[PDB]
């Protein structure tokens, strides 16, 4: 198969910007490449069939260039209606291919620092011979974090998992949930548990903890 | 205007087969030269098959070859994808699309899993003990997707964040809702979070404290 890699993954800019976003093909095909605009829980929208053919429904805000391996979506004058995920297809030759995506967000307006929380396990999970500790990140920009799990200051891996929101479109913040899961003899073993948060607004990195008994 | 509707998709074991249609309307079906394309939870999108005009020519994708299987009535204005032997792999929503020498679906929903159908258990998700405080619900060990989380009834959305769920190495979902609050308030409102998983019609309201 053709690999197309997009470039760049994630991509910040505001209403107004024009911006471009970079498809590249592993081998030639041609002008049969087209551009997909897709909002979440949405099907994918044609934006373009083949190189810079723009169909009918969509603005001339959007533009194609490149031909052979090297493409490109331009967009001038950004509105809100279109940060999105864009992805590259091409239909040159069998199997049909897409690119890795890049997400149009908001670039938010500042640097924003998270609202860091810790939630201990409830008694009657506990019950349950289970133990789920949660760490809670609030309103932050931009999207890039770093949450660490410590116990008993052993810093866990392969332990936990992690939920991002999508972009609030209000204050173009970000939220991000991360969940530490135990079993109740092995929560009962440790006695602190601490959430350290590495983010560009916070100047050190923060740490919530909390003790057993404490809560 | 062109449009196509997939159907067939749902929760299956693996090694199990389940066969997808797409219904296509308001162009010459007979005409036209149909695709299959799906989408992983996160992942960007993957063709999978293609079919020509008459159901001449056919061709898949090399992790589904000898395993699905397209087709098309022309007379009843249907695309087929008969997919047998699926595997945990092939968990995604299914997209119909046309081409031409395009327009895409809303597509249909497959989930291949071993697990079966359970109601969520909710639990507080209270601090241990500043100008804002923060509670919320965990909605924890349920299959299949999804399940809505209200705060109060539908009263409180300012400051609400629902996170979307991930899948545990169970074989179960799980995601939290929480909340951000005046620090103040607390004492006087009352916040109780209200979860519903119409899979298995479970129906639960909580009423955190902190």
């Amino acid at each position: 198969e053709i690999v197309l890699t997009q470039s760049p993954s994630s991509l910040s800019a505001s209403v107004g910007d024009r911006v471009t976003i970079t498809c590249r093909a592993s081998q030639g095909i041609g002008d049969d490449l087209g551009w997909y605009q897709q909002k979440p829980g949405k099907a994918p929208i044609l934006l373009i069939y083949g190189t810079s053919t723009l169909q009918s429904g969509v603005p001339s805000r959007f533009s194609g260039s490149g031909s052979g391996t090297d493409f490109t979506l331009t967009i001038n004058s950004l509105q809100p209606e279109d940060f999105a995920t864009y992805y590259c297809l091409q239909d040159s030759n069998y199997p049909l291919t897409f690119g890795g995506g890049t997400r149009l967000e908001i670039k938010g307006r500042t640097v924003a620092a998270p609202s860091v929380f810790i939630f201990p396990p409830s008694d009657e999970q506990l019950k349950s011979g289970t133990a789920s500790v949660v760490c809670l990140l609030n309103n932050f920009y931009p999207r890039e974090a770093k949450v660490q799990w410590k116990v008993d200051n052993a810093l866990q891996s392969g332990n936990s998992q992690e939920s991002v929101t999508e972009q609030d479109s209000k204050d173009s913040t970000y939220s991000l949930s991360s969940t530490l899961t135990l079993s109740k003899a092995d929560y009962e073993k440790h006695k602190v548990y601490a959430c350290e948060v590495t983010h560009q607004g916070l100047s050190s990195p923060v740490t919530k903890s909390f003790n057993r008994g404490e809560c | 205007e062109v449009q196509l509707v997939e159907s067939g998709g749902g929760v299956v074991q693996p090694g199990r087969s389940l066969r997808l249609s797409c219904a296509a309307s308001g162009f010459t079906f007979s005409s036209y030269g149909m695709h299959w394309v799906r989408q992983a939870p996160g992942k960007e999108l993957e063709w999978v098959a293609v079919i020509s005009y008459d159901g001449s020519i056919k061709y898949y994708a090399d992790s589904v070859k000898g395993r699905f299987t397209i087709s098309r009535d022309n007379s009843k204005n249907t695309l087929y994808l008969q997919m047998n032997s699926l595997r945990a792999e092939d968990t995604a929503v299914y997209y119909c699309a046309r081409t031409g020498e395009y327009s895409w679906g809303q597509g249909t929903t497959v989930t291949v899993s071993s697990a079966s159908t359970k109601g969520p258990s909710v639990f507080p998700l209270a601090p241990c003990s500043e100008s804002t405080a923060a509670l919320g619900c965990l909605v924890k060990d349920y299959f299949p997707e999804p399940v809505t989380v209200s705060w109060n009834s539908g009263a409180l959305t300012s400051g609400v964040h629902t996170f979307p769920a991930v899948l545990q190495s169970s074989g179960l979902y799980s995601l939290s809702s929480v909340v951000t609050v005046p620090s103040s308030s607390l004492g006087t409102k009352t916040y109780t979070c209200n979860v519903d998983h119409k899979p298995s019609n479970t129906k639960v309201d909580k009423r955190v404290h902190h």
